[PDB]
């Protein structure tokens, strides 16, 4: 009876579609995300900070700390098993 | 010569009153006048239709209007239906 007009009705149509739900999701997931590894806090300073940078960081993550623990028992020979039970 | 002149004269006696003049017709018992110029004068319009297409009935074209000039109750409904279509589009 006349010229129908569904070419321009997306101003209220862009709310119910599924991609819009993902659209409003990931845009919030993007703006505050740190750009290039910023704010990594690589300078750890808490009590034994030196340990935090050699083995406690996790780059090595090997049996050295338990080796250090074992050597501590060895150095305590005349303190726990000798001169005492 | 005479035999042609007399038949030429004969064309001025028998058919002279037939169509050359209007003295009806002597040999015929039925008359010649109340057939063609009064009964058959309307004969062409006795073959076609009278008082409708011989008068030709110059009729004003029936006027058609727009969509009742009522946009608000349909354009928004069309706009609402446009939403329905574009979800399906």
């Amino acid at each position: 009876v006349s010229t129908l007009i569904p070419p321009k009705v997306v101003s209220s149509k862009n709310i119910g579609s599924a991609p819009n739900a993902k659209r409003i999701a990931n845009v919030v997931h993007f703006y505050k995300s740190l750009p290039q590894g910023p704010a990594p806090a690589i300078k750890a300073n808490t009590r034994l900070a030196r340990y935090k940078a050699k083995y406690f960081d996790g780059d090595n993550a090997s049996g050295k700390p338990l080796w250090h623990f074992a050597l501590g028992i060895i150095a305590f020979g005349y303190s726990m098993e000798y001169y005492f039970h | 010569q005479d035999l042609y002149l007399r038949e030429l004269k004969d064309t001025k006696l028998a058919p002279s009153t037939l169509q050359d003049a209007e003295g009806n017709v002597k040999p015929w018992n039925p008359p010649q006048k109340p057939n063609l110029p009064e009964l058959e004068l309307q004969g062409p319009e006795a073959l076609k239709a009278y008082t409708e297409q011989n008068v030709e009935t110059a009729h004003v074209a029936k006027e058609s209007e727009e969509g009742e000039s009522e946009p608000i109750e349909e354009d928004w409904l069309v706009l609402d239906d446009a939403e329905e279509t574009k979800e399906s589009h």
